[PDB]
């Protein structure tokens, strides 16, 4: 499970075992996190720029 | 002497002409500079910014740590006296 | 020799002057006048303090005056008379001007300009006092002369903006007297310094001025602040005019310092957190703005407590203002790890400073956000936990007692467990996954508004300076 | 060079007085022979400043403390004298050189040489301001790039043998500089080596890792501590950034660690530590936690920093990978896995929740543990919404700022 | 000051009125009006009367109700003119505890209702829920059901389109921006 290799949780509060195939993450919001990323670097840039005029 | 990121309001604002008598109106509204008052006033000088080691100047980054103290001779202490109890179990 | 000197530092004024005196005989405007008349009181602040106490006496006595001359003099006698430079030829002139306060007019009288004229003295003597940093008689003297001359006749617009400086230099050194020594009738004149200060609002709400509204807004919170009349200052911050048009980012810094005293007084911790913040981004970094900062920085502090939220050990760090900010690092330490034992030792210790602040009234009530922050880290730890834990671990008495402090602590919503008793434990209600939830919905709509309001500003701004400059010839 | 590094650790173990007995002791020994033979007399009285009234100080020259635990740290005025007598015969035979050097022809080649000389005396003998002042002249006259990376990680070696971090990081800086501009592959591996040890030093143990790992691969004896504490340093540095698939992978992707074998008291703890972590029977891994304290923080120059660090970090690390697996745990058998007891588990892990950086849950009336990380879309929000906030905050101030001007 | 406007009544005047704000539950006045009195006597005439007040607020903001009836009890012992506020603010720790329990509980048995409201007498206890509205069957209260009516009632007023906020109404925000 460490290998996240099939999936899956082992339960110790009872003793059994959960297999999941199930969907997990979401390309498009994984990518969102990029973007946010991209618009803090141009701004570190602009305000040197901006710091000509103060 | 810089209020938060001290780069980030170095460059968001610098001298003018025009505005450096307001300034100075500010820091006398509050009457003082209010970090040579605090010696004084104390009677002392600084003993308690040497609490701990990123405290006293930053040349270091961030812990996470507020008391510092060593965590290894209590990690020691548990780890022997379980070791016991399992012996003599 | 010593003539040159009064004779320099006279001409460097003159040409301040005479600038805005031409801008003004166009047509008055607020804005352009006042980056002069700025640039100027920078160099009568620096000359006056460094260069003789009697270089403004030269100039009070070339101008024809009222009869503010003599009592210029006045305060100069005490700390050692100058009669220096007052023969003719520092009063046989007024002072290069092309005809409109020249000398051979003036004296002729066939114009007398005096309007402009009389509210640059008064800046002058303003100025000196604080230079000198004497207060005594000389403050009084200052009050009692210009406020009635400036009373008995409307002002123009330009001679407003001139008399909004004026009083807050008048409001400052009677607030530093009773700091020095307390007095008994420093107290009743300051019912008389009140009644001034609001009935100025009204006079400058028929000139139409914005810069001089605003300015006046700044000294009526201060001045309820210090005089501890709260309950006033939260009639009046409910009804406000502020404009942020044509203000200076100094008055601006210190209009939002001013809501987060009143609002933290008022228990409301989050309006407060938000100005506070404001006030900041707008100071400089510099050692101009240094106690502006501190006293903001106590107040930035003392909200985050207040509320649960605990600064950054970084901020202080990162900062060169550790030992001001001394108290409130061991204030941040002790609630964090819920140690009421080691709160009730910072505030014994440092008990002095914090009320010389007055910020001791605020301090006092982390007495209970140690309690409360204290469950909401037990209530983190552990899903479900017996109320004898609890006791031992934030010293507290019987069970039956946690047991109330978190019914109250749940309807502010700041433990967001409840109680079980006749199951025996404390079961919060967090479990994350609110993605699964509509509330994610909610919160992206509020940053796109955010978004569009900026948006705004940068429209109406990015023209308006541009618009002033293609119309002028500079062609 | 070669053996300034090797005293300046030994003088950090007298400096502290927390190292075993024998090992000061062996350390007070090695550092007074290399005083006759060095003259490492005048670094002698630089550790007496890191003391006054605090322990590992017996000093004669100074003020000698009997409450202290080291005895051994004798500043002798036999030391003293053989101080002044190697210090006035050394300047004086080599001026007499460096001046007929000078006056004969060629400024690229000799006046070069003869100058660096001059630093080369000074810096092995602990006094940098002199090394500074005449290996500037060095720099100044035309000479390869490769000869000025070379002082240059000569003056960095002073600030290391000082142990000051400050005057190393300046240094250090400048020669970041210049090998981009020398294009010398030689002396590129000699900057990855001082580089990672100054990381090391930092907090900056993502970029720390990625260099001692290189390290291996290419090592330098030059300048530079032993090839043994080069691989302690790695693994060290390995397990506090990465987790189990990335750690694995790291040290079955070195073959160069591997062949190093333990044979150190302070390798075998670390690399015994690494086994158990991405191994997942954490049973070994808390009695070893404390030998890795014991062994490598504490002796290190630049570990006695982090000493206390590296111990909070971990013992979040090793129980977050269990918690992951495991959508419930018994507080007993995790008890049992790590190999200690119930409550001192409970207390640990009370350190860790609220900041709310581990995200777990504990019934004490069932006993189990509850994890509430989110393992779905929720977590990659809990990233998104805090960068979003701090956008908005940095485009607010800097538009508002830029109007109003 | 210093010169007849500072007097023993005057520090028994302004302990009394300490009081009346805060019977009349407006601690947004009570803190505001301790700032005036900052300026004033605390210090110079040292809390011997006025400490009574100040501590109460204080207990009930970290949330302990046993130290704030106790202080009220012991304030009860002394009938003078201070007990007449003390009532006022007994019957106060009532509703506050009122407002908490419906997210606190969903079950409290009848003796159990008794011990949070500081009553002595479970009749007393049966008196108040009429009043203050809680339905007690079988002797055991339900939380649920007066939760509910509340909300109901936050619902019924014009607020209400954005309060929400409608999937619609959202975008529709959005679109005119653009084209503005």
């Amino acid at each position: 499970i460490l290998d996240k290799i099939f999936y899956g949780v082992l339960d110790q509060g009872n003793g059994w075992l959960y297999v999941y195939e199930t969907p997990n993450q979401d390309a498009t919001y994984d990518s969102a996190l990029e973007l946010v990323g991209q618009l803090n670097k141009v701004v570190d840039q602009l305000f040197e720029k901006a710091s000509v005029l103060y | 002497m810089s209020t938060d990121v001290a780069a980030a309001q170095a460059q968001s604002k610098i001298d003018l002409t025009k505005k450096k008598n307001e300034e100075i109106n500010k820091k006398s509204l509050e009457e003082d500079d209010e970090f040579e008052d605090f010696p004084i006033d104390t009677w002392a000088n600084g003993e308690t910014i040497k609490s701990n080691a990123v405290t006293q100047t930053n040349i270091w980054e961030e812990n996470w740590d507020d008391v510092e103290v060593d965590d290894d001779f209590t990690n020691e202490l548990k780890a022997e006296l379980d070791r016991y109890k399992r012996e003599n179990q | 020799l010593h003539h040159s000197e009064k004779k320099y530092a006279e001409e460097d004024q003159v040409q301040e002057l005479l600038k805005v005196l031409n801008e003004i005989s166009k047509t008055t405007l607020t804005l352009d006048p006042r980056y002069i008349w700025r640039s100027l009181k920078d160099l009568s602040s620096l000359r006056n303090q460094e260069l003789l106490n009697a270089e403004t006496l030269c100039f009070t006595v070339n101008v024809l005056y009222p009869d503010s001359s003599s009592f210029k003099k006045n305060l100069l006698k005490f700390i050692t008379s100058n009669h220096k430079s007052s023969v003719p030829g520092s009063a046989e002139l007024r002072n290069s001007y092309p005809a409109s306060f020249y000398s051979v007019n003036t004296e002729k009288k066939t114009i007398e300009v005096t309007a402009e004229i009389n509210c640059f003295m008064h800046l002058l003597v303003q100025l000196f006092l604080w230079d000198s940093k004497e207060l005594e008689q000389l403050v009084e003297f200052n009050r009692k002369v210009v406020i009635p001359n400036l009373l008995c006749y409307y002002n123009l617009r330009s001679l407003n903006l001139i008399n909004a400086k004026l009083w807050f230099y008048i409001y400052l050194s009677h607030e530093t007297l009773a700091r020095s020594s307390e007095e008994i009738n420093s107290d009743n004149q300051n019912i008389i310094l009140r009644s001034t200060m609001m009935k100025f609002l009204k006079i400058a709400s028929l000139k139409h001025d914005n810069e001089t509204k605003a300015m006046l807004i700044n000294l009526i919170l201060r001045d309820f602040l210090n005089n501890g009349e709260v309950d006033s200052a939260s009639d009046f911050i409910s009804k406000l005019e502020y404009p942020h048009t044509d203000v200076s980012s100094s008055l601006e810094a210190r209009y939002f310092f001013y809501l987060s005293k009143i609002n933290a007084i008022q228990l409301d911790y989050s309006t407060a957190n938000e100005y506070i913040i404001a006030a900041i981004r707008k100071a400089p970094h510099n050692s101009k703005s240094l106690g502006f900062l501190q006293q903001s920085n106590k107040l930035h502090c003392c909200i985050q407590l207040l509320m649960g939220d605990i600064p950054e050990l970084s901020f202080f760090h990162q900062s060169n203002m550790q030992k001001s900010l001394l108290p409130y690092y061991h204030l941040t330490k002790a609630v964090k790890l819920g140690d009421l034992k080691k709160f009730t030792s910072t505030i014994t210790k440092y008990k002095q400073l914090l009320l010389k602040d007055d910020t001791y009234q605020l301090c006092v009530r982390l007495r209970s956000n140690v309690i409360k922050t204290g469950i909401r880290i037990i209530s983190l730890t552990y899903k479900k936990i017996s109320l004898r834990d609890i006791c031992l671990k934030l010293n507290l008495d019987s069970e039956q007692t946690v047991e109330y402090m978190v019914s109250r602590a749940i309807r502010d919503g700041v433990i967001e467990a409840k109680i079980n008793h006749e199951d025996g434990f404390i079961e919060t209600t967090e479990l994350l996954n609110i993605y699964d939830s509509e509330d994610p919905q909610q919160v992206f709509d509020e940053r796109i508004k955010f978004a569009n309001q900026l948006h705004d500003e940068y429209l109406v701004s990015m023209r308006y300076p541009e618009d002033k400059k293609t119309q002028q010839n500079e062609k | 060079r070669v053996p300034n590094y090797e005293v300046s650790e030994k003088a950090f173990l007298l400096t502290q007085s927390k190292v075993s007995i024998e090992q000061r002791k062996e350390a007070a020994e090695f550092v007074l022979a290399k005083i006759k033979e060095e003259e490492m007399a005048p670094y002698y009285k630089y550790l007496c400043e890191e003391y006054l009234v605090n322990n590992g100080q017996s000093d004669l020259e100074h003020d000698e403390k009997s409450d202290s635990l080291n005895e051994w740290i004798k500043f002798d005025q036999e030391l003293y004298n053989e101080l002044c007598k190697k210090n006035e015969s050394k300047i004086k035979e080599l001026n007499e050189k460096i001046q007929k050097l000078e006056e004969d022809d060629e400024g690229e080649l000799e006046q070069a040489q003869a100058w660096i000389n001059l630093g080369e005396y000074y810096a092995q003998i602990g006094d940098k301001d002199n090394a500074e002042k005449t290996l500037g002249k060095s720099l100044s006259k035309a000479i390869s790039t490769g000869a000025k990376i070379d002082v240059m990680l000569t003056i960095a070696r002073l600030g290391f043998f000082y142990n000051d971090q400050l005057y190393v990081k300046e240094k250090l800086e400048a020669v970041n500089s210049m090998i981009e501009k020398g294009g010398d592959w030689e002396r590129r591996n000699r900057y990855k080596t001082y580089y990672g040890i100054h990381c090391l030093a930092v907090r900056n143990f993502k970029e720390a890792a990625k260099l001692l790992v290189d390290s291996l691969a290419t090592f330098t004896s030059i300048e530079l501590t032993s090839y043994e504490s080069i691989a302690t340093y790695a693994s060290v540095t390995g397990l506090f950034t990465l987790e189990r698939t990335d750690l694995k992978s790291k040290v079955i992707d070195s073959p160069e660690l591997l062949s190093l074998i333990s044979t150190t008291a302070a390798l075998q703890s670390i690399s015994s530590l690494t086994i158990s972590l991405y191994a997942s029977d954490y049973a070994s891994y808390f009695p070893y936690l404390l030998e890795t304290y014991a062994n490598v923080l504490i002796p290190c120059k630049y570990l006695n920093r982090h000493a206390d660090f590296f111990v909070r970090e971990m013992r979040r690390k090793v129980y977050a990978q269990l918690l992951e697996s495991y959508k419930t745990l018994s507080l007993k058998s995790m008890a049992s896995a790590f190999g200690v007891s119930v409550a001192f588990l409970d207390n640990d892990l009370g350190k860790f929740i609220p900041n709310k950086q581990l995200n777990c849950v504990i019934d004490r009336v069932n006993g189990i543990v509850e994890t509430n990380r989110p393992d779905n879309k929720n977590a990659q929000y809990h990233l998104l919404v805090k960068q979003g906030d701090g956008l908005l905050t940095k485009l607010q101030k800097y538009g508002a700022a830029v109007r109003l001007t | 000051n210093h010169k007849l406007s500072e007097s023993d009544k005057k520090s028994k005047l302004i302990s009394l009125y300490l009081l009346n704000l805060l019977s009349q539950n407006n601690t947004t006045k009570f803190h505001s009006e301790l700032q005036y009195l900052d300026k004033h006597i605390k210090n110079l005439e040292d809390d011997s009367l006025l400490s009574y007040p100040i501590k109460l607020d204080r207990w009930l903001m970290e949330g302990s109700y046993q130290k704030a009836w106790d202080l009220l009890q012991s304030g009860s012992q002394n009938i003078s003119e201070f007990d007449s506020f003390t009532d006022i603010l007994k019957s106060a720790i009532r509703d506050e505890i009122a407002k908490n329990t419906e997210l606190s509980y969903d079950f409290l048995p009848l003796s159990n209702i008794k011990a949070l409201l500081f009553f002595n007498n479970e009749k007393e206890t049966e008196k108040f829920a009429l009043e203050r509205n809680w339905p007690i069957v079988n002797s055991k209260v339900y939380f649920n059901n007066q939760s509910k009516e509340k909300a109901d009632y936050e619902d019924e007023m014009m607020h209400e389109e954005d309060q929400k906020t409608n999937i619609i109404e959202k975008a529709m925000d959005y679109a005119i921006s653009i084209e503005n």
